[PDB]
């Protein structure tokens, strides 16, 4: 009746080997009734594997179905950028019963690559509106950053929203958006808005001033 | 005893 | 051949809505038909499937009474009886016993908001420019540029809630003079902006 999939995240470099397993609590029907799924963000699933072993149509050779009765094992072997995704198993038994596993996240990991930074300010029509975004973009980095904002010098505490692009499927980067809300007033007050993009120890540093 | 398995392949 | 859902929308805890699933190039009785959901950032859950062996409905133990699953002339449909907060999630129906064809997934949005278009703003630097799509219900928005024609070089980041319950997100493309196109198809709405540098 359920499925535990194990582990909750898993990394390879590119070219690496991936395990992820499944464990029935009790057998699943005839031993074999076990699927593997690959999902991206934004993106219905994909079979990859039924009946425990067998291939789906259009699938790449290097992933692999093993096991039978409780135990399962999907491997991925030459890991590439394109395999970043979350992975379920999916069961049957007898009872018409047919849980999915709670899923396993796969990054492929590699060097850093440092990030540039853009920053984009209010367009003539938002100030209008009474309120601003200020956006600041980190291109194509790896691993994870993390964002800064400072107004005339002033590190900024709040009006902060952050989101992350998925893997990039041939380079394995993320891109990430940062924006800055301020009410009008509060942006017609100051001149110079500083985005900063920190991956690890190093801070790289965009900026402009209101008006230009 | 269950339910006839409803999934055939 | 595919399968396609439809009828997601935002209704209020306890409206009932029903979702169809509609089948191209092959017949709606061929081959097992299901409904799987997913809440935002959350797994995928298995709610119900028609056999294509035993002619039968099944439910998920947890689904049972929560969801009526019945078919048209054309369309396997489920019917959210009593919605909650907790049923806000994007359904799937898919065909056959392994969940071998998989539709793009209808968002359910189960609140107390009212839908509002998005404001569109140009984003260009003090090349990259992009478009800011702000403060709109329920997800999705679309954002294309240049009519769908311009891939190369777009990132169009994820969705973020804001405390006021409405979504933004923005959209940039890397070039060398670039239009977005947004769609709200909650409230049938297109905004396009032809964004220039500077
Ligand atoms: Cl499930």
């Amino acid at each position: 009746q359920v499925l535990t999939q194990t582990p909750s995240s898993v990394s390879a470099a590119v070219g690496g080997t991936v395990t992820i397993n499944c464990q029935a609590s009790q057998s699943v029907y005839n031993n074999n009734w076990l699927g593997w799924y690959q999902q991206k963000p934004g993106q219905p699933p994909k079979l990859l594997i039924y009946k425990a072993s067998t291939l789906a149509s259009g699938v790449p050779s290097r992933f692999r179905g093993s096991g039978s009765g409780t135990q399962f094992t999907l491997t991925i072997s030459d890991v590439q950028c394109d395999d970043a995704a979350t992975y379920y198993c999916a069961g049957g038994y007898n009872g018409n019963i047919f849980p999915f596993g709670g899923g396993t996240e796969v990054v492929v990991t590699g060097d850093p690559v440092a990030p540039t930074v853009l920053i984009f300010p209010p367009a003539a029509d938002q100030v209008a509106t009474g309120t601003v975004t200020i956006v600041c973009v980190a291109n194509k980095y790896f691993p994870d950053v993390t964002v800064t904002w400072e107004v005339d010098g002033t590190t900024q505490t709040t009006g902060i929203e952050n989101s992350k692009t998925p893997q990039n499927s041939a380079d394995c980067t993320y891109n990430l958006s940062s924006t800055l809300t301020l009410t009008s007033t509060q942006y017609n007050s100051h001149k110079e808005y500083t985005c900063k993009v920190t991956l690890g120890t190093t801070s790289v540093v965009q900026s402009f001033n209101r008006g230009d | 005893i269950f339910e006839k398995f409803g999934k055939g392949g | 051949q595919s399968v396609e859902e439809s009828g997601g929308r935002l209704v209020t805890p306890g409206t009932p809505l029903t979702l169809t699933c509609t089948v191209s190039g092959f017949s709606l009785t061929s081959y097992d038909m299901s409904w799987v959901r997913q809440a935002p950032g959350k797994g995928l859950e298995y709610i119900g499937f028609i056999s294509s062996t035993t002619g039968g409905t099944y439910y998920a133990s947890w689904a049972k009474g929560r969801f009526t699953i019945s078919k048209t002339s054309t369309t396997v449909d489920l019917k959210i009886t009593s919605p909650t907060t907790e049923d806000t999630a994007t359904y799937f129906c898919a065909a056959g016993s392994w969940y071998n064809m998989w539709g793009p997934g209808t968002l359910v949005t189960v609140s107390s908001g009212q839908p509002k278009a998005p404001s569109v703003f140009p984003l260009a630097p003090c090349m990259t420019l992009g478009c800011l799509v702000k403060g709109y219900l329920p997800e999705p928005v679309t954002v294309t540029w240049n009519s769908g024609t311009l891939t190369n070089g777009v990132r169009t980041f994820p969705s973020v809630r804001q405390s006021s319950g409405l979504y933004s997100l923005s959209s940039v493309v890397s070039v060398t003079p670039v239009t977005c196109n947004v769609a709200h198809p909650a409230t049938n709405t297109k905004v396009d902006k032809t964004v220039a540098p500077s």
